[PDB]
């Protein structure tokens, strides 16, 4: 059946990640495996083709000596690494499988992409892994937000008294900051005669670092 | 390398749109080229190979042939499969593999236009006395979304550490900008009030919000 | 003795030369081709049958006195997700003259008009890729078929069998083989010289 | 050759005349029929054949 990748998160640039592309179903030993990525705003990139059987080993004309995978046919898994990650080279990479066997150039013209497995798209970016800063937020139907600020890797999950709160939570799109990190403002539309009442609570998650911290939204005074 | 390819091509249902691929000769009328489709996190599926045959599940309205050196895909309504992004697959000896397309982004046919509501929210009483100053200030609700954020506190505009993304596609079916600015808080509490100029091309709204309340 | 030790045969037939008698006889100039044929046409690879396989590929020549090595090929090369690896070529614009190895990557015209690299008209690619598929029988199934060329030109006999010599008989007519020259006569000192390069 | 755009040939083994050279002969009125063979019996089409 369909493919699998182990991908990875946002990582720093100049490091080494490893992925493992693992078969299922089948005996990984007759189908001919490529892989590819796709730049997001651009398209789909090749970059060489690997049979699980033999030792041969074939790159594009322009990763030659960028990258290098591993095959273990016991082991019935394929893994491929990536070093010295650029901020530009970085990708959504899928498991590319193509049927039939062969290893010549001139078959590569009736071998076509049948099947597709899926995959991952780790990524590369410079900054340190911590919990986010959290801040209330004063309003200018009265709109107020939750202030996120300084959190590595993207994203974060925000939400209004533990997202059983449906006035108006609208999730605007990820910016990229000067410093390295990135930040977020999620603003909700309530009616002013609510405010005065009941106040409302803001809820955080972030998944690498497990800093849950609940905080109480007010108006400056 | 990559293919000429128009990534701008739609048209109304009921007529047929025609998305060209251009390429080398050894890429094109010396290799069998192929289309495929993908959608947003999920795998590509294969529509047309060999410009021949083609598959099971597959609606016959899809059709890619050769003719030339440079190939083209010719559709026929667009309803519910031509709403997500092509590519054209072929290969060469330009690299000795195979090549993809830019992708063609493909829509279904505009919306009505809204007025901008711009929001500034000065910063809680937690950051001054933490010393900080993070300025915050959302656009949304408009269409197109072609703005510029202006940072004038009334008195002299500072555009140091701007942070401004490309309009997106929100959970509302509309656009919504969004401008960041960090700044030390004695800069901030030294002028009087604070806005955000933006227009969208016929109205420049400003909000007076004392920052001292 | 290795060639029984490679599964039951659909070959060890040959013309011009004794598969039952391959010790005795000694001779040089051994050349080996490996390729593969689909099933329905192995006994296209002989002298004097001539059609579209082995004619616009490799044609073998009448006067070749050699003979191939074959046996079916069940679990060697042929996979049920397909085995893509050998090509043939479909068109040629004449007929092959043996023992030339061609390639060619030109599409072959069917018209007038010239012809170099277009496609989508009534020029078609001159080559194929094979489907290998335990679906198929006889039709699309991969065999172990090599081809074996024997040349009997005027040369000292270099390779045959391991057989022993036995010692030299003079003064007696007998039978001698001398690098696979057979012949019958009573054996005597030579007065007879000549240049030592023959 | 106008005869290859149907489909290639299969058997092509001719007797007596050569299918080879054909443009430069000349004859006249020739007989063209068309039947079917099953599959295992193609060498059968042949003189002396039972």
């Amino acid at each position: 059946v369909q493919l699998v990748q182990s991908g990875a998160e946002v990582k720093k640039p100049g490091a080494s990640v490893k992925v493992s592309c693992k078969a299922s179903g089948y005996i990984f030993s007759d189908y001919n495996i490529h892989w590819v990525r796709q730049a997001p705003g651009q398209g789909l990139e090749w970059m060489g083709w690997i049979s699980p059987d033999s030792d041969d080993t074939n790159y594009a004309q322009s990763f030659q000596g960028r990258v290098t995978m591993t095959r273990d046919t016991s082991i019935t898994t394929v893994y491929m690494e990536l070093s010295s990650l650029r901020s530009d080279d970085t990708a959504v990479y899928f498991c590319a499988r193509s049927v039939g066997y062969c290893s010549l150039n001139s078959c590569q013209r009736w071998m076509w992409f049948d099947t597709w497995g899926q995959g991952a798209l780790v990524t590369v970016s410079s900054a340190s892994t911590k919990g986010p800063s959290v801040f209330p937020l004063a309003p200018s139907t009265a709109a107020l937000g939750c202030l996120v600020k300084d959190y590595f890797p993207e994203p974060v999950t925000v939400s209004w008294n533990s997202g059983a709160l449906t006035s108006g939570v609208h999730t605007f799109p990820a910016v990229l900051q000067s410093s390295g990190l990135y930040s977020l403002s999620s603003v909700v539309t309530v009616p002013s005669s609510s405010l005065g009442t009941q106040t409302y609570i803001c809820n955080v998650n972030h998944k690498p670092s497990n800093t849950k911290v609940d905080k109480k939204v007010e108006p400056k005074s | 390398p990559v293919l000429t390819q128009p990534p701008s091509a739609s048209g109304p249902p009921g007529q047929s749109v025609s998305i060209s691929c251009s390429g080398s000769r050894s890429n094109i009328g010396t290799n069998f080229v192929y289309w495929y489709q993908q959608l947003p996190g999920a795998a590509p599926k294969l529509l047309i190979y060999k410009n021949d045959q083609r598959p099971s599940g597959v609606p016959e309205r899809f059709f890619g042939s050769k003719s030339g050196t440079s190939a083209s895909l010719a559709i026929s309504g667009l309803r519910s499969e031509d709403e997500v992004d092509y590519y054209c697959a072929a290969w060469d000896d330009s690299l000795s593999g195979h090549v993809f397309g830019a992708g063609t982004k493909v829509t279904v046919l505009g919306q009505p236009k809204a007025a901008p509501s711009v929001t500034l929210f000065p910063p809680s009483s937690e950051e001054l006395q933490a010393n900080k100053a993070t300025l915050v200030c959302l656009i949304s609700d408009f269409y197109p979304g072609a703005v510029t954020v202006a940072w004038k506190a009334d008195s002299s505009p500072v555009k140091a550490g701007v942070e401004t993304t490309t309009p997106s596609k929100q959970s509302n079916n509309k656009y919504a900008a969004s401008s960041y600015l960090s700044l030390t808080p004695e800069q901030w509490k030294s002028h009087r009030s604070y806005s955000c100029q933006v227009t969208h091309e016929g109205s420049t709204v400003e909000k007076t919000v004392a920052p001292t309340e | 003795s290795v060639l029984y030790n490679f599964a039951p045969f659909f070959a060890f037939k040959c013309y011009g030369v004794s598969p039952t008698k391959l010790n005795d006889l000694c001779f040089t100039n051994v050349y080996a081709d490996s390729f593969v044929i689909r099933g329905n046409e192995v006994s296209q690879i002989a002298p004097g049958q001539t059609g579209n396989i082995a004619d616009y590929n490799y044609k073998l020549p009448d006067d070749f006195t050699g003979c191939v090595i074959a046996w079916n090929s069940n679990k060697l090369d042929s996979k049920v997700g397909g085995n893509y690896n050998y090509r043939y070529r479909l068109f040629r614009k004449s007929n092959l003259k043996p023992f030339e190895r061609d390639i060619s990557t030109e599409i072959y015209q069917a018209g007038n008009k010239p012809c170099n690299g277009v496609a989508g008209v009534n020029c078609y690619f001159p080559l194929q890729s094979y489907g290998f598929r335990p679906t198929y029988g006889v039709g699309h199934q991969p065999y172990r078929v090599v081809v074996l060329s024997f040349e009997l030109l005027h040369a000292p006999a270099t390779v045959c069998g391991p057989k022993k010599s036995t010692n030299l008989v003079k003064n007696k007519c007998v039978n001698f083989n001398f690098n696979g020259l057979t012949g019958t006569g009573v054996l005597t000192e030579s007065n007879k010289k000549f240049l030592p390069f023959q």
